[PDB]
């Protein structure tokens, strides 16, 4: 008879009726992604229209009772997520424009093609062709030409587009009783009503700054070595005191430094830990590649796969006639259906990605007992981090020897650990200054701290100070460099990767300490450890029911962000950086001395 | 520790005459100058008794125990030591052990790992078993002890009591009579079917002296015991040896005067035990319960009452696809012979993960809101995969379940209400608004799910007994009628003993069994074949 | 002995044998824990 019992009777019915439609929305999306055809497109559109309207039709019917009188933490959390206005708080005309603004950025980016002037007979798209020349070509001007030409054309066609994007996004957040749209993303980590585990949305920015103050010393030595290595590749175009040119990061945005292994190889003579030749020699098909993983995932304690997964999931390219989406994605179809969409190759990377996507799936049925609306990670960082940690163990040479990929007679010399650690530093340590700067920049443009005519100048000066990368030429306000990224132009959260990076090492150390490992973190593995899985399984089963601070404390013992696992992982490499950085200068200067 | 012995000599078992040995004082009472008749387990007179000899002869085999054992040992220097008892002679089951060392007598009842060749070794060694985990009974007493030593023992296992008798006599078996006296009773309470013997080896690599022991088997029979004026048994008569001794056992005397006497009657005892019941007809219709084209939803579970028929639960138990056969409160084996007044077939279809909720004392969506099972539930539940039938690629929405109710459903209560559930302050008024949804959700199955979520057709059998005559019985097996032989017949509850032969009698069609002038059942009609 | 032999969560210290191939003799004790067989298929140490 109490209002709280009303909330108790409102969620389970909403959860199951969503499950019937969420699967159909997911299955039609899966049916579209397994074989693209015109009917599969409209079934997704019909399901997507039905799924989007079903949430909206209950959104109108979920926001007329106060939430201060409901005591059940899971129930209160479920209603707060459903009450979130989203795009429903604006008027119909504004919502019709905001979605089109979102749509017009996607179609411009998807069809974004840059080709050489005086050669219009055929042009080249960004994802298929421009990405190939982005890391394999060793020409300064040709790579600079593509870097300048893309942002010049794309920036002109997105700068007016992003101006309407930021004002409309900021208006919705203020209409949602939020200070800025950056706080709307910060609202995913919001925890309320729990003592000891309470978290503030505005605390995340200083927590990121607090975490980053120790990332910088590790990054500066990594930056100096890369600059010293790229000094050999480019003798005079990089100053020893200035920042790196913006078009020499291995990618257009500089997000990933993994492309610089050949450029920045410490010991090229020694062979790598790759055992791909053994995979093809022994004919390790994708069926047994995942079956080898299944042996590993049950060794730590996680459950095995079901009959539904193997039958319906495609682990190989279907063929020419059957066109399918090849992007590796784990599908939580709901109602106990979990499928992995991967056009898997017989390679080391796909073997590592197989663990990553199954770990995403292995995360899904852990909270299968949770309510459907709570059938998500406590924050956007756990879902990706739990998949990243298991690829860390899969790359250990000890695992490869155990499953026979690596010969038992191979010697893990110090250099191959240094070389492997550098590659992981490129993908993790290198991206953090870029991961922080974009989110920090976006947090202010939604706040309005940066002047509206000073967006790009503010963008460049911090990139020199944060990432240590200098622009080739000054860019005026007529262009929009930041919007060229996939995440920003499609309204995608970017702080997830920053939290995933910290959770990945925090979880790795916690698993390694649980597994009673006698060596460093990089050599550590979670195989043949029973207690590691159960400690891991505690947060996986909770899902979003318990605060992410509580889930973190159940694993690492600390509710807040911790960076100590990250530096411990790269400590053998960090000391190696210090030894060879005596000649080079650690750090950079904000001046444009290089270019 | 076990030591394997390979100096044995292979020889078939010898035999010899028991004569009149193996008579023990049947009770504790003194009697003098009285010819008393007793009926117990005894060793038959002049029977075959197995002969064992050790010298290079080494005899220590495994012998059956049966109802009893008479053990003798014409011995010198006392090589023989003790005995072993049990059913498997290892720590899978409880076992007994008896030893007689040079100092005392040791009896242990513990769960030994007996060696392949237990033995002993003056005495300065011991090799009988390797381990003994759970020991129950222990005891200690005084040592029991041209061949000169003759020992005789009797072992019985009745009502958990191990009766032991003994007698020593200074001297093939001798031609003489001497009764055995009770020695020790042990309340072991174990099962015994085989027994061994214990030997002490002499080393001078081991040399065995000349020793011989005999093993008999006791049988249930009547003896006639004569007590002298000093209370000592001096003579006996086996009441079932030969017709002459049967006359003495009937006249209660040892000398029979000239004449003709009537002792006992001739009995061609039976052989089989033929039970017959009518043909297996009027079967309970369980086919449409499990082979049904459609199954009802879990919230609206179909209830089927079964009566006035014979219930063949063996058919359901014999189908492999019925993977989960969980029965609570009643043994699955005795479902046939047990009789119930009414059986309620409760059919429904649920997901894979909610199967555990179909059990007494369980909770969940199904247990509390769809189907509740009482704690004192008598019956079985059967679950089988139904992905090939209850799943559609587009989705099988035909199944619905109940999720919300003001309280947990009562046992065996079905709820099909469709009114919009009311929870708190503001009335719903039948409007699917905020905090007001339909009280029913729909199971929507697809053939793309795993073992944990596939639709399972689960039917629960509710067993009850009422004041009304329980007309649901199991099948009654009928052995092939035996003819021309004494058998223990049981026809439609008519019990008796005798030889069943053919009949020339012309029974009338309604007549079942015929009687003689003595008013006793002499003719009977088989229900299987009239 | 409801005070001393009842646990709120449930006392499982007491066990009773449900299945056996035959009835015991009077005052006879059985402590065998081997898996009972009900069908023609031999157990082979499997509780299936
Ligand atoms: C190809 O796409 C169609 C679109 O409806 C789909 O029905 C079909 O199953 C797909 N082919 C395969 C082999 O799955
Ligand atoms: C509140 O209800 C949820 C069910 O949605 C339950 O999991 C939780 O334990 C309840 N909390 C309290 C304090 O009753
Ligand atoms: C969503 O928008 C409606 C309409 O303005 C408003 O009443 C409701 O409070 C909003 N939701 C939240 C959680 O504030
Ligand atoms: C997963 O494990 C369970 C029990 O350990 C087993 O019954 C099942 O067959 C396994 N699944 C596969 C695909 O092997
Ligand atoms: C690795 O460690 C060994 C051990 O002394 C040392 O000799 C070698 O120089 C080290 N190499 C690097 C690259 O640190
Ligand atoms: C871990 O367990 C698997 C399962 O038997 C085994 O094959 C493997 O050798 C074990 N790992 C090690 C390092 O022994
Ligand atoms: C002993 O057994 C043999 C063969 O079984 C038989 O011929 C003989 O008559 C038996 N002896 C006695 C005394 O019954
Ligand atoms: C009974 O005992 C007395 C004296 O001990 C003895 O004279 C007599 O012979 C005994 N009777 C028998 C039948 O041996």
């Amino acid at each position: 008879s109490t209002i709280e019992e009303q909330a108790k009777t409102f969620l389970d019915k909403f959860n199951h009726e969503a499950e019937d439609l969420f699967y159909q929305s997911s299955l039609a999306s899966w049916n579209y992604n397994t074989n693209i055809t015109e009917e599969n497109v409209q079934n997704m559109n019909n399901a997507g229209d039905k799924w989007s309207a079903f949430l909206k039709e209950q959104s109108t019917l979920a926001q007329m009772y106060p939430l201060q009188e409901i005591q059940n933490l899971t129930v209160k959390l479920q209603l707060q997520a459903l009450q979130q206005n989203g795009s429903s708080v604006l008027s119909e005309d504004k919502s019709k424009r905001l979605n089109t603004i979102l749509n017009t950025m996607s179609t411009i980016y998807s069809t974004g093609k840059v080709c050489n002037p005086d050669n219009p007979q055929e042009c080249l798209l960004l994802e298929p062709g421009l990405n190939e020349i982005m890391a394999n070509s060793l020409d300064y001007n040709e790579r600079l030409w593509a870097w300048e030409s893309w942002r010049s054309e794309v920036g002109k066609q997105l700068r007016p587009l992003y101006e309407e994007y930021v004002v409309l996004k900021n208006e919705m957040a203020r209409a949602n009783h939020y200070e800025d749209y950056g706080d709307y993303w910060r609202g995913d980590y919001e925890v309320n009503g729990v003592d000891g585990y309470d978290y503030s949305r505005g605390q995340l920015i200083e927590d990121v700054e607090h975490t980053f103050e120790e990332i910088k010393p590790l990054y500066e030595h990594l930056h100096a070595y890369v600059r010293a290595k790229l000094m050999n590749a480019y003798p005079s175009y990089i100053s020893p005191i200035g920042c790196l040119p913006a078009h020499l990061l291995g990618d257009m945005w500089g997000r990933f430094w993994t492309n610089l292994y050949s450029l920045t190889v410490p010991f090229g003579q020694k062979p790598n830990i790759d055992v791909t030749d053994a995979m093809v020699d022994q004919a390790w098909d994708a069926q047994r590649i995942f079956k080898e993983a299944e042996k590993f995932f049950v060794s730590v304690g996680l459950p095995n796969m079901t009959q539904g997964f193997w039958e319906n999931s495609m682990l190989t390219d279907p063929g020419n006639v059957q066109k399918a989406v090849c992007h590796p994605t784990a599908w939580d179809l709901g109602k106990g259906d979990f499928r992995i969409l991967m056009c898997t190759k017989v390679t080391m990377d796909d073997f590592l990605t197989a663990h990553h996507e199954m770990g995403h799936i292995q995360y899904d049925m852990a909270y299968a007992a949770q309510p459907f609306l709570l059938r998500n990670g406590a924050n956007e960082g756990f879902h990706e981090a739990v998949g990243e940690i298991m690829s860390l163990s899969a790359a250990t040479p000890k695992h490869l020897k155990s499953i026979g990929l690596l010969s038992p007679d191979f010697q893990e010399d110090n250099e191959t650990e240094i070389n492997f650690l550098l590659k992981q530093a490129l993908t993790i340590v290198g991206t953090l200054p870029f991961t922080y700067m974009l989110e920090k920049w976006r947090w202010m443009v939604f706040k309005g701290e940066i002047p509206k005519d000073q967006w790009m100048k503010k963008w460049w000066e911090m990139k020199r100070e944060i990432v240590g990368v200098v622009e080739p030429v000054p860019h005026d306000e007529t262009y929009c460099d930041p919007a060229s990224l996939f995440h920003v132009s499609n309204d995608y959260s970017f702080i997830r990767y920053y939290t995933r990076t910290l959770y990945q090492f925090q979880f790795q150390e916690a698993l390694c300490q649980a597994a009673k490992h006698e060596g460093p973190l990089h050599k550590c593995d979670i195989s043949n450890s029973t207690e590691a899985g159960q400690k891991l399984f505690n947060m996986l089963r909770l899902g979003k029911s318990e605060p992410w601070t509580l889930a973190l404390e159940n694993v690492v013992g600390a509710k807040n962000m911790n960076v100590r696992p990250l530096l411990n992982y790269f400590e053998p490499l960090f000391t190696w950086l210090k030894d060879q950085n005596k000649n080079s200068f650690v750090g950079w200067s904000t001046d444009w001395s290089p270019y | 520790q076990c030591v394997n012995l390979t100096t044995r000599t292979q020889l078939p078992p010898a035999y010899t005459n028991s004569f009149t040995r193996g008579v023990y004082y049947p009770d504790k009472v003194f009697r003098s100058s009285v010819l008393h008749s007793t009926q117990d387990l005894f060793l038959p007179f002049f029977s075959n008794v197995t002969w064992f000899h050790v010298i290079k002869r080494f005899d220590n085999p495994v012998l059956p125990f049966n109802d009893g054992v008479y053990f003798a040992s014409i011995e010198k220097s006392n090589i023989i030591r003790g005995w072993i008892f049990g059913t498997t002679l290892d720590s899978k089951t409880q076992s007994l052990l008896i030893v007689n060392n040079a100092t005392n007598v040791v009896i242990k009842v513990c769960e030994f790992q007996f060696c392949n060749d237990p033995f002993l070794d003056m005495e300065s060694e011991f090799r009988v078993y390797s381990s003994a985990n759970n020991c129950t009974f222990e005891y200690v007493s005084q040592p029991f002890l041209n061949f000169k030593n003759l020992r005789e023992f009797v072992f019985k296992n009745i009502d958990g009591y191990f009766k032991i008798y003994s007698k020593h006599t200074p001297i093939d078996l001798p031609q003489g009579f001497s009764a055995l006296e009770p020695l020790v009773d042990l309340p072991i309470g174990i099962n015994i079917t085989r027994f061994q013997t214990l030997l002490a080896l002499h080393r001078s690599g081991w040399t065995a002296g000349a020793a011989a022991y005999y093993v008999g088997y006791l049988q249930p029979r009547t003896f006639l015991l004569k007590y002298n004026e000093n209370g000592t048994i001096t003579d006996a008569v086996d009441c079932a040896l030969d017709p002459l001794s049967e006359t003495k056992c009937t006249l209660k005397s040892f000398t029979v005067e000239k004449g003709i006497y009537q002792t006992s009657n001739f009995r061609v005892q039976p052989t089989e035990s033929i039970v017959r019941f009518p043909n297996i007809t009027n079967l309970c219709p369980f086919d449409e319960v499990f082979n049904a084209t459609r199954f009802a939803s879990v919230y609206a579970w179909n209830r089927k009452r079964i009566s006035n028929c014979v219930a063949d639960y063996s058919v359901l138990y014999n189908l492999a696809p019925f993977f989960t056969f969980k029965c609570y409160g009643v043994s699955p084996t005795k479902l046939n012979d047990l009789c119930f007044t009414n059986v309620y077939a409760d059919s429904f279809v649920i997901r894979g993960d909610e199967v555990r909720q179909i059990a007494p004392g369980q909770t969940g969506n199904i247990a509390d809101y769809n189907y509740k099972l009482p704690d004192d539930f008598t019956g079985c539940v059967i679950a089988w995969n139904s992905n090939k039938l209850d799943s559609k690629v587009s989705g099988n929405y035909n199944y619905l379940y109940r999720l919300f109710r003001k309280s947990n459903l009562k046992p065996f209560e079905r709820d099909i209400s469709t009114e919009i559930y009311q929870a708190g302050n503001k009335p719903c008024n039948g409007v699917a608004g905020f905090n007001c949804y339909f009280p029913l959700r729909s199971y929507s199955f697809r053939p793309t799910y795993g073992v944990g979520h596939q639709p399972y057709r689960v039917v629960v059998l509710s067993f009850e007994l009422l004041h009304a005559p329980a007309t649901v019985c199991g099948p009654k097996k009928s052995t092939n009628l035996v003819k021309n032989k004494c058998v223990n017949f049981n026809f439609n509850g008519l019990k008796g003993t005798g030889v069943l032969t053919e009949s020339n009698k012309k029974f009338l069609p309604f007549q079942q069994f015929g009687r003689d002038i003595a008013d006793t059942t002499d003719a009977v009609r088989d229900p299987q074949t009239l």
